[PDB]
């Protein structure tokens, strides 16, 4: 996977857990997921660590957080496509201009997708999708 | 006039497609006279009975909503003997006084 | 001429007959309405060997299509414009 | 298909039980349909339970667990107005022509004419959407009470 | 977070009570909840309250039910995931074989979780089951 | 002239070309990864990586 | 017309593509073939194409097996018309034959003649190969255009 990805995932395993071993355990997730926030159902959390065989190893838990963090196409070009797609000249990619895009162009994406991205997202509130500092999120930037 | 021909499944050779009328020669004239006609009653009756229906459902009562809403109390109780117990109403809490 | 305020053009203003409701259908026979002709229903259609029902007559008739023509729907009975019938015999013209 | 429904038929269902026992009129039984989210109408609100004679309707009350097969075809009914139909009758009711259904004139092609119910529920069709002539707009009218 | 789940909370919080203020008053779901069924006592809600900042008010017990709604995703998917799993397309679902599947994926899952699916599927003596209601207990149901 | 301003709107047609075949395609791969699964569940231990 | 520019024509036959399957839209094919070393006339430039719909013209586009008949059919023209009948006529047009002709008087015998263009048409041609002076020296004009 990425390099900084992979460095940011050792980060990861370095912050959650004191006794860096190459392995994470439940415990050291419930209680730092219920410092920042507040842990939800232990179920969910064993779901997230058995993504992989058993206790999350090192280079395990590396690949499990690089496969649970990608999936698609990396930012870069993403935002590189939505700046030169731009056809409104505001610096980003509006809500209803990946709404045009999408319906004659590629594949036809619900709304419930750009409502989700609104909601669950510290974006700009104004109509308007920004992927400067999203699609670092969608590299585990903010959220 | 030619889409609703087609709608009466037909075109203008006994009547005709012209430049402001289907004109009509004797025959399809009444002939689909009595088409409209008929599907003129059925589509009044269709709509009254429905109507009937629908209007028992605009004229529900508002015990209706009562009923819905003792509903919506019995699943609240449900719900609070659902989540309150098990450490599921606990495990968003007693952190937020510090958050 | 046409004015219902006097029946004094109700002799020319014309009673096109009709039957009252919205089916168009019901008053010529889907087999055969029918010289003052006898408005009615083919009952058994053996050729003109036809027993309307005589809805004129009420009778079970084997009786002539001269008289069993195209008597279209009395809708288009007493009409202003004969060609207002659906098929203008004079079964239904007369 | 559920018991948090079939709680809420049951209740509905009691609701028009005059007599309270859990078994209620035909006639009233499918009027609980009606108050299910169902809307049938008087005939089809019997239609559903075998045809029931008149007295059917009122005498053979009906229990719960005979009101599943009615409520299943009270939903069957699909007597709930398709919006097509809905506007198409209420054109050839519209026969002002104007999108609206004269008030009056409704509840003169609903309860002077076709099928019957309560006068009252035709007026309940027009008031509520009662306006200038009373012309009920018919489409409004429709989606409001289709939604209702 | 999600939206229905947060507007489900608003309904019931704002359904429970009888004088709303953004808050929850001790009287007013106490005389309901001892109405319709266990009477519970001032101390149930004297923890709730010194389980929040102060006093238990509107975005407390919201966050609150967000998150103990939330590990939970759209239904949607999972409803149409719970209903391909069968062979013979009956139209009920068995948990025998899922935790004896999920017990040899990844890591050694809990017994908490268990019992918290147990304590809310109605089960009968042949194993009869359905997930019209599963995944609607799991979202927050009515049993 | 016709002719000419075919030769001459080549240079805008083939790039226009070129530019709506890369936005489509990266456009619809963000708009898949905003309708993946392993958003809503991972986005709460996303807060600790 | 040779089956071995067959690559070059399929090459800007997909130049200017834009559904993306090999196959162009015929408005689109048909400035291609123009820009294969010829210039016709958007008019033209349809008609070669076994004379397609301005649907077909830019709905269904070119399967390339097709766009080997348009390339027989556009290489008929491979340019315009010659540039000394084109000095002589537009000075016999022009009302002193000096030389050039009004940008006025030549955008309008290119708006006003032959096939309608539009002025952005006439006028890429005559700006950009405009002498500034409003008579704009069709031989600049012609030629640039013709080379370009």
């Amino acid at each position: 996977f990425d390099q900084s990805q992979i460095q940011e995932f050792k980060e990861a395993f370095n912050m959650i857990d004191q006794n860096r071993d190459g392995f994470i355990d439940k415990e050291d997730l419930h209680d730092m997921l219920a410092s920042m926030g507040k842990n939800p159902t232990d179920e969910y959390l064993e779901g997230m660590m058995s993504e992989a065989p058993g206790p999350i190893n090192f280079t395990m838990f590396l690949t499990m957080f690089g496969e649970k963090l990608n999936g698609t196409d990396p930012e870069d070009v993403i935002r590189n496509a939505f700046a030169c797609f731009d056809e409104e000249a505001s610096g980003f990619i509006h809500e209803d201009h990946l709404r045009e895009l999408l319906t004659t162009m590629g594949d036809r994406f619900t709304d419930e997708e750009v409502d989700e991205m609104y909601r669950e997202a510290p974006i700009d509130k104004k109509g308007n999708f920004n992927y400067v500092e999203f699609t670092r999120i969608l590299k585990h930037g903010a959220k | 006039c030619i889409l609703m021909i087609k709608a009466l499944e037909l075109d203008p050779n006994l009547y005709r497609i012209g430049q402001s009328k289907i004109f009509f020669r004797t025959g399809v004239l009444a002939h689909l006279e009595e088409e409209r006609d008929l599907k003129i009653t059925d589509v009044i009756i269709a709509f009254q009975a429905q109507c009937r229906g629908y209007l028992a459902r605009k004229a529900f009562a508002k015990r209706q909503q009562q009923l819905t809403a003792m509903k919506v109390i019995q699943r609240n109780c449900a719900a609070y003997l659902k989540l309150r117990n098990w450490q599921w109403w606990r495990l968003f809490t007693k952190v937020k006084p510090l958050l | 001429s046409q004015k219902p305020l006097s029946d004094d053009e109700k002799f020319l203003f014309v009673d096109k007959n009709f039957v009252n409701n919205p089916l168009a259908q019901a008053d010529w026979s889907a087999k055969k309405l029918v010289h003052g002709f006898e408005a009615a229903s083919i009952k058994e259609e053996k050729g003109d060997e036809v027993t309307v029902e005589l809805q004129e007559n009420g009778k079970k008739v084997t009786l002539s299509k001269d008289d069993i023509q195209k008597m279209n729907p009395p809708k288009f009975s007493k009409v202003e414009d004969m060609a207002e019938l659906t098929c203008l015999n004079e079964a239904s013209v007369l | 298909f559920s018991e948090e429904q079939t709680a809420e038929f049951k209740e509905a269902f009691q609701l028009f039980d005059r007599t309270g026992d859990g078994k209620i009129l035909y006639s009233q039984c499918g009027d609980v349909m009606r108050a299910l989210g169902q809307n049938p109408t008087n005939a089809e609100v019997m239609k559903v339970l075998g045809n029931p004679k008149s007295d059917e309707m009122n005498l053979k009350t009906l229990n719960f667990e005979q009101f599943l097969p009615m409520m299943q075809t009270i939903a069957k009914n699909k007597d709930q107005g398709c919006f097509e139909d809905y506007v198409e009758g209420l054109r050839v009711f519209d026969k002002e022509g104007n999108g609206t259904v004269m008030g009056a004139e409704i509840r003169h092609v609903l309860v002077t004419l076709g099928e019957k119910m309560t006068e009252e529920e035709v007026e309940q069709l027009v008031a509520g959407h009662e306006d200038s002539n009373g012309c009920i707009n018919y489409e409004e009218l429709v989606r409001m009470v289709l939604s209702g």
